[PDB]
This record gives structure tokens, sequence and C-alpha cells, in this order.
């Protein structure tokens, strides 16, 4: 829109006029930075962020989803623009935050909470291994034997459109096993400290999701903070019902930080 | 010529091969092709020195007439060497070239392959062996020495106004009776101006050593297309313009193509297995593009890293940056070239060439040739010559030297391959083992300036570096490495020095010169420069190489030398 199109535009009049550091910015460079290293997981303040435009705080938390991809997208539009050599390897984007004014503590939080910004810590536990899933819709057809085709996937929904090489027909199908999209995966099962419990019970726990950038990093009883979101699994079975739906709650990993962190860390002041 | 003398070239021989040279092995296999050819049978031999020569020539100890050495010659008189050389046949085609001058002249037992810009040295033996003062090759008034003696009426016959010759002037006296010896000296000192510049200043090589060779065999309808690349591999070896001059390289873009392209000997049948006559192309030395990943072979080069100064990480920082803009992966840049995907290991040098220009890089490419074999891989311009070097492979042993000689004359066949890659290999492993002491010695400040040059001492005995050749490689990936950054602009030209221990033998403490930066032509003081110090004090000193930049000493005789050869 006029407006619905400032967004990027305000990233991209953001990350190369917003200046600190004694000018030459992070983000004019930082981004040149991770680059180099093949990371592509440039991380974003929200305190310069503040302190460039206040606006999206408010405009976050009714779909940060949105926010987040509407960033990347600008990631990748200035990236392979200014670095088409870029253009084999990867090729694609996302961002990271680490700036929230806030620690909740778990047993904190509650309906209010719901998919919108979020921090929180705790403990690592047992978890998964190392898996993938998938991330593009495509089957074959059968009855012309052609493909079905690629199609616009919804996070957890069917699409099925009628519309294929096969006279846009065969409304069975089969499917193959590549030519299709994949993306690591590893879970996390986190606790809650044993300083800052309520002083003599039993804990307690809710389960995180991390992705395909993120795993080979955690590993149990390890020292964390996270943003994190919060999530709903949509139907933990509702019918006829218990006395209680049987929901669920996670929280899926934006930005997750170690607190230990025993790597060679920090940025560089200029001088 | 010898499209006449070859013709000579039918009886008993002796074919020597001076010492450790690749253009000696490349010069010589041919021979010994040729000369099997026109069923003789002869001797080809192993040179360790001098003393070696002699005593070989000791043990040949015939009238074998047609005798034959190569690449050597500037060491005597050699008549004076070579005593009982009565009339035999030698053959001089050395590219060491200041050399002596009754080699030249005495046209009895020698070749004088005289053909140079130079007319300077005319009168060179006119004077020195011809004039002379004080002397006894002369009479007396007495009559018991009533005798012509050799009366060149020179200096070199009497002084006491006795010289029939010698009719540019007076008879008598001059201003004296003895002012002949006055002009003598003027003239002989005058113009040792001109002696002392030849042999006691500087040295240097001149041409090829068998390309000669081929234009030789060439008379004779030969195309054999081996013989171009062994005698590329005889250039390649100091075609290195840094290391001794080619210069015809623009030139030799004619002659070489000029020898090989025009007679194109199957223009439309040529798309076969075995031997496909080779070609051309433009690349680099960049050691090792082929059977090893980037990111090893971008670091152990010392052009490519003093210019962008990786031994320290920060090269390492602009280096990933400009894969960057190459967009190299570093997956990519840590597996083989070849061990690449397609496209990129395609258009690698395609874009290196043309955005290598902008960022502080202009001097890495070059004009060689490649060829196959048949399907097994493509191997590469220098990548024998560098497998080569690592086969000089000092080992206690004691039959390891001339062993390895014999086995490398052996390697550049078409047949012996298994050990080809053996070379490669020990020619890597050494390859970063050069740069292993550069971080060590740079950074512990191991810099000797010590006044006039720059100078360098080592401790113990490395097998790398008991013998010299991997001394002067060293030696010339330091000072590049030093003088990059550890100065001004103002003294980045001064040369270099190194000691070498050898732990073998005895304590002798090794030394090998080398010179300044950036002067191709401007070439050795060393020639000689050495030996200053050896007629001051003078201790013990060698010069048993006809490589010239050499010597060998004890293992602690040398500060003192040294501080005499201070100046």
């Amino acid at each position: 829109l006029g407006p619905r199109t400032e967004i990027a535009n305000r990233f991209q009049s953001f990350l190369r006029t917003f200046v600190d550091e004694r000018g030459a910015y992070t983000y004019r460079d930082r981004i040149r930075r991770m680059c180099e290293q093949n990371m592509s997981s440039f991380v974003v303040s929200y305190t310069d962020l503040a302190n460039k435009e206040h606006v999206l705080a408010y405009f976050l938390p009714e779909a940060p989803f949105q926010m987040l991809e509407i960033f990347d997208k600008v990631a990748k539009d200035m990236v392979l623009s200014i670095f088409p050599t870029y253009e084999r390897v990867t090729t694609e984007i996302h961002v990271r935050i680490s700036e929230l004014p806030l620690i909740e503590e778990l047993r904190t939080f509650r309906k209010l909470h719901l998919n919108q910004l979020v921090r929180t810590l705790g403990v690592v536990t047992a978890t998964t291994g190392v898996l993938p899933q998938l991330s593009v819709i495509k089957y074959d057809c059968v009855k012309c034997g052609y493909v079905l085709g690629p199609f616009v996937q919804s996070q957890n929904t069917e699409i099925k459109p009628g519309s294929c090489p096969e006279c846009q027909s065969t409304g069975p199908f089969s499917i193959n096993m590549e030519q299709t999209l994949y993306r690591n995966y590893q879970k996390i099962t986190l606790q809650e400290s044993p300083g800052r419990i309520p002083a003599g019970r039993i804990p307690r726990s809710k389960d995180v999701i991390l992705l395909a950038d993120l795993c080979d990093q955690c590993k149990p009883g390890d020292e964390l903070e996270v943003t994190g979101i919060y999530t709903n699994n949509y139907d933990g079975s509702l019918n006829t019902d218990q006395g209680f739906p049987v929901f669920a709650t996670v929280i899926i990993a934006n930005h997750v930080v170690v607190k230990d962190s025993k790597q060679v860390v920090q940025s560089l002041t200029d001088e | 010529l010898r499209n006449d003398f070859y013709r000579q070239l039918v009886g008993k021989r002796i074919l020597i091969v001076v010492n450790y040279d690749i253009d000696a092995i490349c010069a010589s296999r041919i021979l010994q092709a040729l000369f099997k050819y026109d069923h003789m049978l002869y001797t080809v031999v192993p040179i360790m020195g001098v003393t070696g020569l002699k005593r070989a020539y000791g043990e040949h100890q015939g009238d074998v007439k047609y005798v034959v050495l190569v690449n050597c010659g500037g060491c005597v008189d050699i008549v004076e060497l070579l005593q009982p050389s009565d009339d035999v046949t030698f053959f001089i085609c050395d590219s060491h070239r200041p050399l002596d001058v009754c080699n030249i002249y005495s046209d009895r037992q020698v070749c004088i392959l005289g053909d140079a810009s130079l007319e300077e040295n005319i009168p060179a033996f006119e004077t020195i062996f011809y004039d002379s003062e004080g002397e006894d090759e002369d009479e007396d008034e007495s009559s018991d020495t009533e005798q012509q003696h050799d009366d060149s009426g020179a200096g070199e016959s009497d002084q006491e106004d006795q010289a029939p010759r010698s009719r540019k002037l007076s008879r008598l006296e001059r201003h004296e009776q003895r002012i002949l010896k006055q002009r003598a000296r003027r003239q002989w000192e005058s113009e040792r101006d001109r002696i002392m510049f030849e042999y006691t200043q500087f040295s240097y090589y001149g041409r090829s050593a068998a390309l000669m060779v081929f234009e030789l065999a060439w008379k004779l309808s030969k195309d054999n297309m081996d013989l171009l690349w062994w005698a590329i591999v005889g250039i390649t070896e100091q075609l290195l313009l840094g290391k001794i001059e080619s210069g015809a390289y623009t030139l030799e873009l004619e002659q070489i193509q000029s020898h090989v392209s025009r007679l194109t000997n199957k223009t439309n049948d040529q798309n076969t297995m075995s031997a496909s006559k080779i070609t051309f192309e433009n690349d680099l030395h960049l050691v090792l593009y082929r059977h090893w990943p980037v990111t090893e072979s971008m670091r152990y080069s010392r052009y490519s890293s003093c210019q962008l100064k990786l031994w320290t990480l920060r090269g390492e920082k602009r280096l990933h940056e400009l894969l960057l803009e190459m967009g190299l992966p570093l997956v990519h840049a840590r597996q083989t070239y070849g061990a690449m995907d397609l496209v990129l290991r395609k258009e690698f040098f395609s874009m290196v060439e043309r955005l290598a220009e902008k960022y502080d890089i202009a001097d890495i490419v070059y004009g060689t040739f490649t060829l196959s074999y048949g399907y097994r891989s493509r191997y590469a311009a220098a990548d024998y010559v560098y497998a080569l070097l690592a086969i000089m492979e000092s080992v206690k042993k004691h039959k390891t030297p001339e062993d390895c000689f014999l086995e490398a004359s052996d390697a550049l066949s078409r047949q012996h391959k298994q050990l080809l890659s053996a070379g490669i290999d020990q020619a890597k492993l050494l390859h970063a083992a050069v740069f292993r002491q550069v971080q060590s010695s740079l950074e512990a400040r191991q810099v000797h300036s010590a006044g006039s040059f720059f100078y360098y001492v080592l401790q113990e005995e490395h097998a790398f570096f008991s013998y010299p050749y991997a001394l002067g490689l060293l030696a010339r990936f330091l000072l590049r490495g030093h003088v990059a950054t550890s100065r001004a602009r103002q003294a980045s030209d001064l040369p270099l020095i190194a000691s070498c221990p050898l732990n073998a033998s005895e304590g002798m403490c090794l030394l090998v010169g080398i010179v300044p930066v950036r002067e191709d032509s401007p070439r050795n003081f060393f020639g000689k420069a050495f030996e200053q110090a050896a007629q001051k004090s003078g201790v013990a000193l060698l010069q048993d190489f006809f490589e010239p930049a050499v010597v060998q000493l004890r293992q602690s005789d040398l500060t003192r030398f040294l501080d005499s050869l201070t100046v």
C-alpha cells in the first residue's frame, strides 16, 4: 500500500542511515560480515531500532510473523542485488533480535501472551536428536502421469487445487522422495533452574522448538536466554470433551542466546 | 653450428651432464636418444663437483676424443685444468657465460660458440698473457743465453729494449728504456677496469642449455612432441625471471609456437588418446592450481602471499573478502580444484584474471603448455619441476644423491608416473614446511641486518635445508616476508645472506648468497663478492660449485670472516 510499502523502506533507510560506532554503521557492514562467513543469521537491535524509529513496537505484536518476513525479504533484495555473486549457495535469509527489556521466568505466562513477542529462559533437559522435515508441497499425477506441480504451502494445512498439467484433473495422485525442499530440525525440553523455584516443590516445564538453522548448539544442562514466541497447537483434540481441553503450549525460537557462550564472542568497537 | 661438426660424431665419446640441474637432464636424455639412434654407445655421468669431474676424467683415462660436457666451462684455462688433453675434442654449451678466454682461444680442444651482441673483450688476451712486466721469458747480454725464446716482442718478451714486435712507438726509450713496463701497466690496469668488470664483480646466466639442442635435432626431421615438453621443462626452471631470466618470453611466444603450430601434422584428426599434440595457454605461477584445494595453495606461494600478507590473520580476512567478491564457497575453497563441481572450476581463472586487476596483484599469469597422455588426468606445466626439486633427497645412505639423479632422469618418460605423484606429495609437504618457519623467524625478529645487508643464521639441520636449494627458497620467502612489513620505503633494497646448518658434515655452516628486490637484469655481485674476505683474512673457503653463489665453511669460522666481509 502507500503505508504498507513503507515497512521495507524503513528497514532499507534504517540499515544504512541509523549509524553509530562513530560512523560506518554495523548494518551497513554487519550484513556483509554475515555474508562473508556464510551464516545467514543476521541479528537486529531493538534498542537501536527504537533509537531510530519507535513505531515498530506496536506494529509487531499484531503479527510479528509478518514483521520478520517483511524484514528478511529486505535482506534478500539488498544482498542479491548488491551481492548477486551470492546467488548460488544458500540465497535465503532470516533475522534475529537480542534486546527485549524483560525476563519472564517460567510459571509466568498465560493466555494473554498468545502468539506475540516473548522472552524467557530455563534449563535444557533431554530432547530429540537431529532430524529434518519438509518445506514444499509437490506430488505426482498418475491418471495422466504428470506432476501435480509445486503448490503454495500453509503452516500445517492442505491445498489441493484442481489446477495441474493433467487437464487440471487427476484428483488422485502419488508422491516422490526428491525434487522437494528440506529443512533440519531439533527439539528441546526446557526446565527451570534450581535457584529460582518457588522454594521447595516440583517445578514446571514447557517444550520449545528450534529449527533448521538452530541445532547442535544446545545440550542437556546448558545456559540460555531466548526470545521465542508463544505457540498454540490449535487443536489437541476438541470434541465432546474432558472436563478440560487437552491443549498444550510450546515456544518457537527466533533468537536463542547462550548465557555461558564459551567461544570467541564479542563484536569490535571501532577503536 | 654442427650441421657439419655433428658429422664428426660417430666414434667413441663421453657425455657428461654437469652438476644437478633441470637444464641438464632435459638437455641430455634427448641426446641419449639421438645417440642410440645412430648406433653409438656412450656414457652419461653424474657430477658431484669439479673434483667429481676431475676424478671422473681420471677414471676415463683413455683417448676418448669426442669428450662432451655441458652447462659448465668457466673454471680455468682448462688446458691447465685438463693437461693431458692434446687435441681432444671438447664441446662447451654452457649458459654460465662469463667464461675464460684461454678456453675460448686455443682453437684446439674447445668449441667457441661465440655468438653475442657484445664485442667487448677482444684484446682481453692481447695484454695479460701477451704482455708481462719484470719477466724471465727473455735473453740476457751474456752469451750463455744466446737463444731466442718465445719472443712475443711484447711485455711477454724482454723489457730491456729487446722487443722486435710491439711496433706502435719508439724502441730504445719512450721516456726511459723500461717505460715499456710503464705503458704495459697503463693498458693492463686501465683495462683491468674492464677485466675486473669481468668475473670479479658479477655473474649471471645466459641462454638455454637445450633449446639450441632442439633446433639441432629439428634440422634432422624429428617432430618429437615430448622433446618440446622436455625443453619446456628445461626453460621453465629458470623461466622464473625473478630467479634467473628468460627475457624472450614474449619472443618465444613466436618462436616455439612457430616451431610447433605451423607444422600441424594433423589438423582434423587429433581427437585421440595417446599424446594428442601439445597445446598452449595463458595461466599462472600460482603453485598447483590443480590437485589441491585453493586455500592451502593460495597460501604457500610467496607472490600471492607477500602482496596480501597472510601469515598474519588480517591477510586471511581480506582473502575471504576477495573470495567473497569471487564468491567461492569455503568448502569449495577446501576441496581440490578438480574435486570441485563444474561451472565454478571452469569459470575460476576466467573471472580471477580480470578482477584481480583491481586488488594488489598484477604479476601471477604466464604463458605455458599442458597435455594428456590419456584419460587418467591432465598434467600441468611445472608440476614436474616442483616434483623434481623434491627428489634432491639427501638421505644418509650415500647412494641416494646419484640414485635420485638417475631416478629423476628416469621420471620424465611417459612410463614412470607412480613416482611422479610421489614427487608432488613430497613437494607439497616441503612447500608448507617452508611457510612453517617464516612465522617463527619473522615474529621472533631474527632479521639480523648487521650493516649493509640483511642476514640470517640458523641452528640445526632439517632434511629440507640440509641441501641449499631449499635454503635459497627459505631466504627467498622470508625476504619478501620481512621487507614487506618491517621498513619504510628507503631500505627495502639491500641483499641477503643465510646460514645453513649441516649437522651431517661435522659442522660447516653452509651459506648461500641472494640479491635485493625487483632488479631482474641487475643481478648478483656474488659472482665474486664473497671472495673479498677470502683475500683479507681467508679461512677454509670453498667455491666448488660451477654455481657461483655458494660456499662451504667450518661450523664457526664465519663471524670474524663476516666482520671482515662487512664491506
